[PDB]
């Protein structure tokens, strides 16, 4: 009787491999923060000029 | 109150949960 | 053959074509058992899923041709063959995620797939006890993962029975010195929810105070680890978790009975969990406010009003704004209030200080502010002054509502 045995194990393999192919083929919030989660966050994101204050602010880019 | 009270009402109705199993 | 395992030496980067032809010279030759342990030491040591998936059918093939030639006619043999053809085709799921256990060793969901996979609980154990030595804690990706390993593994002994092994279990897992800290989460709060159905919430404290020993010089850790770049353990911030005090203070707030007094001991020992949570700056807005409310529930309320001057500092303006709407209705309107008319006015020209200082919409503000003078003093010309200064300080929408009101009220 191993023929039926065979012949479901044959069944079940084909779907197997259907299987393992399809696999292969891949191939309110804010009320919430601590108040040290508030302190990073506000860290992280918080006419007219004389020629004194241009000089430095040049500088700086610089 | 629509603020803030009205979250922290909501926690204190659902520890009735949390009652339920403290008693038993 | 030698020629074979000189290109094995020679060729190693196209090994799936290799094993392949061998295999075919293995099944023309007759070895069959030498054709049956190659293709199990190659199925084996497969790395990549569309390798594994070549190898896997090869060899299911070749068990269904050889089984069905064999029919043909050697009943040991067939029978040996079907066996196998059974065995591969069951176990392809056990195969599938022995490819993903070495595509990353330590990625701890493959290790909840394997278990679930595990036909018995008394085999999901050994499954589990074999993934806690193969995982190495420095290495788990995602983190508060790790954890969930030893939370199943524990709830696992816990569904069936023996307790005390759940818990010899768990205290074997806090030892782990995990690189995250949501792994100690996963792993303190389901121990305090199993021991909360089963020892009641005074033990259920036990298992969370444990945890929340806070040490001195909290800055001086909190540096350390920050610093260490996952070379120091989160074994030793885990005072610095929110969830965890979150749950301890819930089990304490719920265990305070409605009619709780200063004198009965969990309204004191909640008082200390939130003072504490407060002083480590751990304190949400949400929580701050949940602070408050329990205290006015128990009459406390000139007490409560210290939480919200502790509290509103701390924050950003936005949010000062509702921690002030809050405290200023919680002062003008409740009957334990203590608060002399002087007083709450010297809140209510603080809160518009500050916040106005920092162009935060203080409409409320405002309107509650001329209704309390209406309230009283009765001086209707002051609360017309008063949204006069709202309405006079963009907001353009809120600053009509206050000249409606304003004048109408005029």
């Amino acid at each position: 009787k191993l023929d039926e045995k065979l012949k479901e194990l044959k069944r079940k393999r084909v779907d197997v491999s259907i299987k393992s192919r399809k696999l292969a083929d891949r191939e309110e919030k804010a009320f919430h923060y601590t108040v040290q989660e508030y302190d990073a966050w506000e860290r992280r994101h918080p006419g007219g000029i004389s020629y004194d204050q241009l000089a430095k602010l040049s500088y700086e880019k610089t | 109150m629509p603020s803030l009270r009205d979250l922290s009402l909501e926690r204190d109705q659902e520890l009735n949960q949390l009652r339920a199993r403290i008693n038993q | 053959e030698e020629f074979m395992r000189q290109m094995n030496g020679i060729y190693p980067d196209k090994w799936l074509f290799l094993i392949l032809s061998l295999a075919k010279y293995y099944i023309s030759r007759g070895r069959l058992d030498s054709c049956g342990d190659l293709l199990k030491k190659s199925l084996q040591q497969t790395l990549r899923y569309s390798d594994f998936d070549r190898i896997y059918n090869f060899y299911l093939l070749f068990e269904q041709e050889c089984s069905q030639f064999i029919l043909g006619k050697w009943t040991e043999k067939l029978q040996a063959h079907m066996a196998t053809f059974e065995s591969l085709i069951n176990l392809y799921d056990i195969y599938l995620n022995d490819v993903a256990l070495r595509q990353d060793s330590n990625l701890v969901e493959t290790w909840m797939k394997r278990v679930s996979l595990q036909k018995s609980a008394a085999e999901k154990c050994n499954v589990y006890s074999e993934a806690i030595l193969k995982i190495d804690p420095r290495k788990v990706g995602t983190p508060g993962s790790f954890g969930r390993l030893w939370c199943s593994y524990g709830d696992l002994y816990w569904r069936s029975n023996a307790i005390s092994t759940a818990r010899e279990l768990w205290t074997q897992s806090l030892k782990v010195p995990y690189p995250y800290i949501e792994d100690l989460e996963e792993i303190y709060l389901n121990w305090a929810d199993r021991e909360l159905d089963k020892e009641g919430v005074e033990r259920a404290f036990s298992i969370l105070e444990d945890a929340l020993h806070v040490p001195t010089n909290p800055e001086i850790l909190l540096e350390k680890y920050k610093n260490g770049h996952r070379k120091i353990p989160a074994q030793t911030v885990l005072f610095n978790s929110l969830r965890i005090w979150s749950k301890y203070i819930d089990y304490l707030e719920a265990y305070c009975p409605k009619d709780a007094n200063s004198s009965d001991k969990i309204f004191n020992k909640t008082k200390m969990a939130y003072n504490t949570v407060i002083d480590l700056r751990l304190i949400t807005p949400a929580m701050a406010e949940n602070f408050a409310l329990f205290l006015q529930n128990h009459y406390e309320v000139m007490e409560s009003f210290q939480v919200y001057e502790k509290t509103i500092p701390l924050f950003p303006p936005e949010i000062q704004y509702e921690l002030w709407i809050e405290y200023l209705e919680v002062a003008t309107s409740h009957q334990l209030s203590s608060l002399s008319p002087e007083h709450i006015r010297f809140l209510f020209e603080k809160a518009l200080k500050n916040l106005c200082s920092n162009g935060i919409d203080c409409k409320t503000i405002f309107i509650a502010y001329s209704v309390f003078e209406e309230r009283i003093s009765g001086l209707i010309s002051k609360s017309i002054e008063i949204l006069r200064r709202g309405a006079v300080i963009t907001h353009l929408e809120s600053r009509l509502q206050l000249w409606r009101m304003c004048i109408s009220k005029a």
